[PDB]
RNA sequence: GGCCCAUUCGGGUCUUGUAAUUGGAAUGAGUACAAUGUAAAUACCUUAACGAGGAACAAUUGGAGGGCAAGUCUGGUGCCAGCAGCCGCGGUAAUUCCAGCUCCAAUAGCGUAUAUUAAGCUCGUAGUUGAACUUUUACUUUGAAGAGUGUUCAAAGCAGCAUGGAAUAAUUUAAUAGGGACGGUCGGGGGCAUCAGUAUUCAAUUGUCAGAGGUGAAAUUCUUGGAUUUAUUGAAGACUAACUACUGCGAAAGCAUUUGCCAAGGACGUUUUCAUUAAUCAAGAACGAAACUAUGCCGACUAGGGAUCGGGUGGUGUUUUUUUAAUGACCCACUCGGCACCUUACGAGAGGAGUAUGGUCGCAAGGCUGAAACUUAAAGGAA
């Protein structure tokens, strides 16, 4: 029970993950163009 | 707050993979739906997939092979220009040959490597892997 | 004999050590007959002669360790331990001393200091987001540090417009989205009247007589002008026992007698209707003595089980009953929506406890009182 559930491996880094979907910031979209 | 429906049906996908569930039922429908589940099926990330028509929106009903590690909408849709989409790649997925970024462009809604194979380019939709 | 490893004991390996003697060769810093350099001159490059063993032609900076006295100091449980030692009996041309103490690192560079990097609840305004379907612009495509070198090496120097574009964003369906309508209902939802209940207090009569309430004992209070208690009756306020449930209703706080009125509300059923009218919302609007042992990982999230409340469909045979009207209760299956309970598949959801104190500030001891400038009365205290 203590033992916090084991999250798996992080796969992305561009923005934020939503219900509605990955969001991404206008200042990330500047830096990748 | 609502979510679109191709956010929702990325997500009921994404559930019932993960779920072990064999079908997943999506409602409602859509052309961009379509679209995206025939470019997932084209790169074989799902199976066969079936369009029930309600008189409604209308229903699909997907089967699933278990292929599918995660599917996600991106939003806003920002423009990316054709050399730049590589760099969008290395960003948005796992490693550099795996997964598949889907653009819409102006030959319609196809993934990354077809979309420099024709020498066009668009704005993003979201990405399968 | 040297060196390497090893907390521990020890283990491993072999040309090592000198704090020994010695030879002839090379050359620059310098010092220079010069010449070149340059307006002249310095510097550079070149070069006669002099220029090396302490090669005294005498680079540094910093760290790690030793050891010594008829020496000095401090604390002890003899002969110790700690700090430490340019200082010792004599001596300064006196002394010849530990190897001139040993080792390590950078080196024309190397240390030090500071900083620095690795209440509540509903509604609701901006903002944000939000079902499906059948010309122009945004957007997008196309066209207008490095190569070489022989400065002796090196640092150097050196020869908006045109154009193609099918998606995406601007420029009929009747969402298991939303709203209303209709039907039988459901509810301890709300407001106004209304009814009932036993109880408490007071009062009226009324039988009897000494105690009656209260605490662990009391005190206080009532009482032969009759308390408490007993019977009958009237009035006042408050409240709604048992039925009372891990049940119902309401946005929350809350709501428990009957009957009527007033509007209101939820879910269910619908082959009725508008047709995206929506979601979340800081601002704003409506309503609105006490605590004192607790506790549940969270979510956009799967399949369930028992039980229960409200509604609907079907089955079935018992309660029910018959041309007055109404017309249910129970059992079983299915379904929608509720209050909870028990399980389950999936998910990046991004200081405590003590110890010591040659410091600073506070608080504190004692000698019998009387009683001292008084060796002093009585009465106490002690014994
Ligand atoms: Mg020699
Ligand atoms: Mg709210
Ligand atoms: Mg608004
Ligand atoms: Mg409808
Ligand atoms: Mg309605
Ligand atoms: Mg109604
Ligand atoms: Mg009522
Ligand atoms: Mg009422
Ligand atoms: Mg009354
Ligand atoms: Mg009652
Ligand atoms: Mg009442
Ligand atoms: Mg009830
Ligand atoms: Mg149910
Ligand atoms: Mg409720």
């Amino acid at each position: 029970k203590a033992t916090k559930r084991e999250r798996g491996l992080k796969i992305s880094s561009v923005g934020r993950s939503t219900r509605n979907g990955l969001i991404v910031s206008k200042r990330d979209i500047a830096r990748i163009s | 707050t609502r979510s679109s429906v191709l956010a929702d049906a990325l997500n009921a996908i994404n559930n019932a993979e993960k779920t072990g569930k064999r079908q997943v039922l999506i409602r409602p429908s859509s052309k961009v739906i379509i679209k995206f589940l025939q470019v997932m099926q084209k790169h074989g990330y799902i199976g066969e997939f079936e369009y029930i028509d309600d008189h409604r929106s209308g229903k699909i009903v997907v089967q699933l092979n278990g292929r599918l590690n995660k599917c996600g909408v991106i939003s806003p849709r920002f423009n990316v220009k054709i050399g730049d989409i590589e760099k969008w790649t290395a960003n948005l997925l796992p490693a550099r040959q795996f997964g598949y970024v889907i653009l819409t462009t102006s030959a319609g809604i196809m993934d990354h490597e077809e979309a420099r194979r024709k020498h066009v380019s668009g704005k993003i939709l979201g990405f399968v892997y």
